[PDB]
């Protein structure tokens, strides 16, 4: 048996070879970036967006964050998804977004993810999973977004259950707004003190 | 075969979140242990990106920036195999990398390091694993360079490098080194690793029989990611 | 011979509280340091328990606890001594014990293993010390469980115990492993212990000669408490 | 010289061997409880409650607490007890309870103790020793319970005077109350944190 | 390839018939010396079984004879590889394993052990190895017993296995051990095996990255069965 | 290269593994058994019986035994048969058995097999495989049965003429007899002292 | 204390009954292997012994048999202790003692060696060990002699010796050698001990803070018998 | 914990140090031997005589025996005897004796002793202990004497049941005889062979 190759932190520059533009850099013709809709693209257009914020509470601009979800219909456009159901063929299901460097904010746009089962026949409340990789942070650390307008499914969901710390709960959960017809989902990230964000170990 | 969960990422083999050394991780680093979980459809799936997609030099970091001659430095190609902890090879797996120019200058907005840009070399590349798991990038040797920690802090060349493969369970970004720079033993990064062995899995290892006359070095890099056990009893994964 | 106060517990030979391989107590350790206190009465008395008290199955958990039949497992007899830091023998010291049934499943609300649980296993007792420290106890040998600190943690098969003797200040709880188990090299638990040979001290050694024909095999185990110095001049405790 | 016998956690399972009638398991005749309180046993009768927070300031539900102290004369029933005084006959001087799976609230009835002698002819003021047994707490934890309507001896005891930081002192006082009849000394215990409880290390 | 003769069998891998340490060998074992031949075709075949015939939790020992409730008792699955000398895999070979429950008593009538009887445990399984010669199994670990040999004698846990494969000649039955179990260092029948090497390929490794988690724990354990040399000049076997 | 995983004892309870009938197991629905002879099977019908016995001339109660042979034409069923002739389909060539706990009787129903090729062009003469476990016996002795009644095949039988002590060569011939229609072949097996029966090491 | 049986005794720490290097045991040894019991009152019961029947001179070897004047040859005291292998001591066993004289010659009818016989030395004592499990004897150390098994044989000089003690179960016949003598590594009988402790175990130590100024020399032996268990369950003894 | 002493054969002159008077050695007063009747003691007087057979089948004319008994009542002379009965106090229940240099018999006067308890509740059948030492014999060889006039006991004794080779129980059944008003029991010996006497490891 073989170990998995040991983390290390992507840097202060990891612009460079994962959101090139960002690093203004035109290199590649294809670049991988934060929107998740396609013209065609099934389900209800959502923005995602919000900071995050060190242990002084001041945010971090030089994050970068990806993002990883199921269709309207709750499968997974990947190979391993074994529910036998057909998905979105116009859905690329993952996006990557780079904080703004004098701000801090970051987005995705992209559509709200139907139910996906959970173990033992359950069934998981609508979320997000989402990873943050950055300078002085050594390992990504991965969270999941859930909505507020779910609290009945979200009641009921197998993880959000499992932390038996249940005030940590709600730090998952992003906040609903409607910016002049849009859907926006605000979902602000805190490292470190007061009312950390719950990272898991995946 | 039916598939069951990825093994559990074994946290001794990995750098803690909270390593005093490396001091941008105090503020970064949450206070909580992480919470670990039972997985499910999302953690053991994960997006796929097409080869049609990708440019012929995108895995050519020698020409791929290159506008009016070729970039200054050490050429060198870099290849190896992606598997996972049960030595199965990862297929069409995305590899993407980068790293700093010969001088140690990245070509980034916010270094101003004086170690000279390049004006033919961009530093990022990407490419796809074959069905065997094998990758192959060609590139200039990436200098030192020194950084604040400590105010005469130094890393050894690096090349960073990024994987999304088969499950989102098995996300990994890392970098590694080259055989025999003596700044390995003294870099606080790479000190955060607990282990001499997990040390030594990050350093690539000159290929001598691959190098190519009159042309270009070779090194060997091998990288691990987790791994799938299978099941033959109960699935409860769903 | 006139009784001074206990040694000084030697923090270095114990687990500290802040260990965050064990994820629990990332919460529930202190921040400040402990203040050490000079002893008085209130630290160097305690209870005494009458044998009185005590049924005649209370060390017996093969049969304390059985009502139609036998517990299904391995039987074992523990037997060892109590001793102090000096050597002297520990006498009519509580020591109470817990563990789980053969599956690795304990008897308890909030346990829902899928190990099955044995109708006929309770796993707890008690007995006192003897006038030489000597202590004996039959049970089924505890197998192995996982529980969730890493998400596939397994703890290797221990029998806990708790002593209440002569002084508070020796008030103890710990658990002893057995001798060969592969999990005692892995466990996050036994590695908050610092040393190696602290480590050992909790280890019950297979006693051969002991074990009963046809019946029974024996593991010996021996535990150390605090003791007091004795006082030849000054005598401050009052 | 032989080394201490190392500690390890009591574990979420410490009632089974310490209090089996709260894990629901019936197997021993007389049963160590937290009534220190007999028939004919002499002094004024109290109860003692209080709960046990972590560090995200929720209470520990699995928690096991004892307490040791000396009769109403302050004489200890044990045979170290050197003052030469007779102690009170029907008492044990030592409890153990759990705390409640749903609340995380615990009890003991006792009395209220006498001053016991300190060292070098000082005297303490009355208190009760306890000490904390749970899952994540690596070594039990030591304490005292002071009194607050004892404001006079407690200005004047060893223990409380040797704890430079003053502002910390308060931590071990309890407070009285009088539920209808009866005296309470409510006692919360705060692991880590803001107004941290004082560890002793006796 | 044309296929030639089974490799001899190398007795000096092997106990000896006679070895007085295991008492009833001595009335049991031949006082001539075996008679070697040169193999025909009867050595050379062997039945073929179909996997028609065998039910879906014939190599489940946990349900197989599960009744009202589960076998108490240590889950573990055991998986491994039947390889022949050469390295070969061994394909559609029929592996039978029997072995005591947890408490180390056997269903025999002849056992009687009072260690107790598991109701819903019957302790025996089969299975027929894949194209990769893998086999896997999941049961409840055996408990150590005590038999008569010497009055006190005590057999490490094993788990009692049988192999029909592709030729008589590789017909064996043997047993295998767990890793760490401090009995296999006294047991007579163990050592009844000449060297140390061979004993130790009797022993099953724990396999920790295989193991379920809150389910089950999981050994390694490989066969090697004799193996037939190829024939490329003259070929006399008929 | 590897070494051969060494043998040890099947043991006295080797019946739960594979005649789980006979130690009162049912869990099989399948069950291995001693009955070589189908319906449509092709050849004589025989019976196999006999007793193995010890050092002191005592029966095994607790042996298992099987057998290996060929069809009525002689060819095995089995792919490693290279004689390019159509085995009997009906006819599996093995079975196993258990001596009886009380007696030590072990007894088979099967076929009197046809000659087998030998090496080198030879015909051997018609024999049954058999190979004995047992508590005591540390690895499975191997030997083979021959007719009374085909006294010519087994004077030029290849393998029972290597065996140069030729008094021996007489404890692997079975003796027929006639049980009132029936054909029986008698077979006792002496596994130490005076007519000790051959074993093979194959 | 309620006593349990006596532990088994192990066999690899004697010799076999068949010994071939020992030409006498091939014809004195039983061909079938020993039957073990569980023990009875028979097994753990002895007879006693008084000390008032015994001689002033019982354990004297150097006067008790002395007529006109001293046996020739090394005076030397031997003492030790008994003890069990709990470490218990062994009070009031029979100790009996038999040996050659100063020439290796055995006073007795079928002994016909050329070493010449002393009239004023027997060879054989008696004595019951102490509260402390203590013996000590005086005698003439013997001189090794020459005997017939090979017909050069000759045994290093020893001093045979048979207890009687606590339990039938403990009988036991042996001799002891002494420190230095070079025969010890050459002779058969002790030989057919296997292991090297073993044989160590039956060499005495020289003693010199207790030798007798201008008188004697002095070696220390201890002896080690087969202890009992104790039992705190069922005693199934009776 | 420490190994047992290891065992060496007693060798040829075994009688020096056990059996001096057969020696010609007159060293002690009080001698040890074969007459455990003493003029008080209980019980039926019986004769116990025979010879030890090597291989060869001839006898050891240099063997030493001993033997262990109970008295009358079955009670040992053993402070290790928990029956709470009073023992025969005119009895020691041990003897010693030499087989004669020129012919090899061996004899003892003793009384037939009374049944014994066994384990669990159960009884033993009346038997003498004995123990066989000699040059050639490197550990004292243990078998016991069972008399063939209890044939009812002996069916019963656990000891005799527990020899699973039921033709061997025999040789330890000793044979009555009467000459002339004396009742004698003749058990021969026979360490190797035909007709091995059993031996234990007790
Ligand atoms: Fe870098
Ligand atoms: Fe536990
Ligand atoms: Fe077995
Ligand atoms: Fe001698």
């Amino acid at each position: 048996e073989l170990k998995e190759t040991p983390s290390q932190t992507g840097g202060p520059y990891v612009h460079i070879g994962l959101l090139p533009k960002q690093a203004n850099i035109e290199v590649f013709e294809h670049n991988l970036d934060n929107n998740l809709v396609q013209d065609n693209t099934q389900g209800q257009r959502i923005r995602l967006e919000g900071q995050v914020f060190d242990g002084l509470g001041l945010p971090l601009r030089d994050v970068l964050i990806e993002i990883w979800q199921a269709d309207t219909n709750g499968v997974y456009p990947s190979q391993a998804d074994t529910q036998g159901k057909q998905v979105d063929p116009n859905f690329l299901g993952w996006g990557r977004t780079g904080a703004d460097f004098g701000t801090g904010f970051w987005s995705f746009n992209t559509i709200k993810p139907g139910a996906v089962p959970g173990r033992k026949g359950s069934t998981q409340a609508p979320h997000i999973s989402l990873i943050i990789f950055a300078r002085g942070i050594n390992i990504g650390l991965h969270t999941r977004v859930y909505f507020d307008d779910e609290a009945e499914a979200n009641a009921k969901d197998p993880v959000l259950n499992s932390i038996e710390w249940a005030t940590r709960r709600q730090t998952l959960v992003a906040k609903r707004e409607e910016r002049d017809g849009e859907v926006v989902y605000r979902f602000d990230i805190r490292i470190q003190g007061e009312n950390e964000t719950v990272f898991f170990d995946i | 075969i039916i598939w069951g969960a990825y093994a559990q990422r074994n946290t001794e083999d990995h750098p803690p979140a909270y390593a005093p050394g490396y001091k941008t991780s105090v503020l970064r680093s949450p206070k909580n242990a992480l919470i670990s979980i039972a997985e499910t459809l999302s953690e053991v799936t994960a997006p796929h990106f097409s080869a049609d997609k990708f440019g012929p030099k995108d895995n050519d970091l020698i020409l791929n920036y290159a506008k009016d001659g070729l970039p200054i430095g050490e050429r060198v190609i870099v290849h190896g195999y992606v598997r996972d902890q049960f030595g199965r090879p990862v297929k069409n797996a995305l590899v993407e990398v980068w790293q700093a120019n010969a001088s140690g200058r990245y070509r980034h907005p916010n270094d101003q390091y004086i170690g000279a840009m390049d004006p033919n070399f961009g530093g990022c590349g990407r490419m796809l694993t074959d069905d065997n798991g094998y990758y192959v990038f060609r590139t200039i040797k990436p200098g030192p360079y020194p950084w604040r920690n400590r105010i005469n802090e130094w890393s050894p060349a690096h090349i960073h490098f990024s994987l999304i493969a088969d499950g989102w369970a098995q996300r990994l970004i890392s970098q590694f080194y080259f055989e025999g720079d003596t700044l390995i033993d003294s870099c606080p990064i790479l000190k955060t690793i607990p282990s001499e062995q997990q040390r030594r899995a990050l350093i690539a290892l000159e290929d001598k029989s691959n190098f190519i006359e009159a042309d270009s070095r070779c090194y060997r890099f091998d990288i691990t990611l987790r791994g799938r056990r299978a099941t033959y009893f109960e699935n409860d994964l769903t």
